[PDB]
């Protein structure tokens, strides 16, 4: 039985403080955080429908107070309904924090918040890139298989409004009817290859024409040309995805058929990115707001 | 319903 009030309270204190400030949570807190968004993950679709208005986020990567900024200029939840789309954990240097204000948003505002699974959502991904460093190191490897059945149980795309298909990475080569992803079965872990793992790790790319070996060594690249395909055989008018680092935070391709949201500013300390987050009004009007890095 | 998209992008700078 979750004090989730008790837990936001205390994860939302750290507001205001130098930038990188610590919530110690209590372990059996954030177990708890686990096993009941499982739950409520897997009581959810797989495919979620979502009503507009909403507000998009991509990529945060444990960048906790620049999520907590998102919050700042979004809003927190409930006043706007929000959609993450993936790679919270990893890189930054508060992936727990990050993970259990997302977990707990979802737990207390189930159809308000939704969070998808990105890339890193996955135990031999986040293995090696800073999560389970991170949670030996803070609690123990216990609690990080905990976090892994969990993440197996995040849902994998969303509609908004029959109109606008978000997921992390992009479209695959195999996915003919948005019944395939209905009928995808959790929990899971991500396939090295497939339908699931080309949601989670494809690739727009200006320059290929159909589809292309992806260079970072998974998955596929697709070109605008099956962007226009997808959009038209599903009744669709927007693709929006994140993956990948862009320099405004968000990035069109395809004559906006298509569009890239990244949410962490100033990636890994290395990329000097803007982040963005995209507002769709109930006409599905989209707009953006972005964090650009100052010294 | 029909996607569209304002023109005008609101930015914010986050210094340190
Ligand atoms: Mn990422
Ligand atoms: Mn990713």
């Amino acid at each position: 039985m979750l004090n989730i009030d008790s837990i936001i309270q205390r994860l939302l204190e750290v507001r205001g403080s130098k930038p990188g400030k610590n919530v110690q949570l209590q372990e059996n807190e954030i177990r708890g955080l686990c096993l009941k968004s499982r739950e409520i993950f897997l009581s959810q679709p797989i495919l979620l429908e979502l009503e507009a208005p909403l507000k998009i986020c991509g990529d945060i990567h444990g960048q906790y107070y620049d999520l907590l900024r998102l919050f700042e200029y979004g809003g927190f939840p409930p006043e706007s309904n929000y959609l993450f789309l993936g790679d919270y954990v990893d890189r930054g240097k508060q992936s727990l924090e990050t993970i259990c204000l997302l977990l707990a948003y979802k737990i207390k505002y189930p159809e308000n918040f939704f969070l998808l699974r990105g890339n890193h959502e996955c135990a031999s991904i986040n293995r090696i890139y800073g999560f389970y460093d991170e949670c030996k190191r803070r609690y123990n490897i216990k609690l990080w298989k905990t976090f892994t059945d969990c993440f197996n149980c995040l849902p994998i795309a969303a509609i908004v409004d029959e109109k606008i298909f978000c997921c992390h990475g992009g479209l695959s080569p195999d996915l003919q009817s948005m019944e395939q992803i209905r009928r995808i079965m959790r929990p899971t872990d991500v396939p090295d290859q497939g339908l699931l793992c080309d949601l989670l790790w494809s690739d727009p790319d200006k320059d290929v024409l159909g589809w292309g070996e992806n260079d970072r060594g998974v998955s596929f690249t697709f070109g605008a040309e099956v962007v226009a395909k997808f959009l038209h055989k599903h009744d669709l008018d927007l693709i929006c995805r994140a993956h990948q680092v862009v320099e405004d935070g968000y990035e069109f391709f395809a004559k906006r058929q298509l569009v890239t949201l990244f949410s962490a500013p100033n990636y890994c300390g290395e990329f000097d990115n803007a982040g963005a987050m995209m507002s769709v009004d109930e006409t599905l009007m989209c707009s953006f707001q972005i964090l650009k890095p100052a010294e | 319903k029909k996607v569209t998209f304002l023109e005008e992008v609101t930015e914010y700078y986050i210094s340190g």
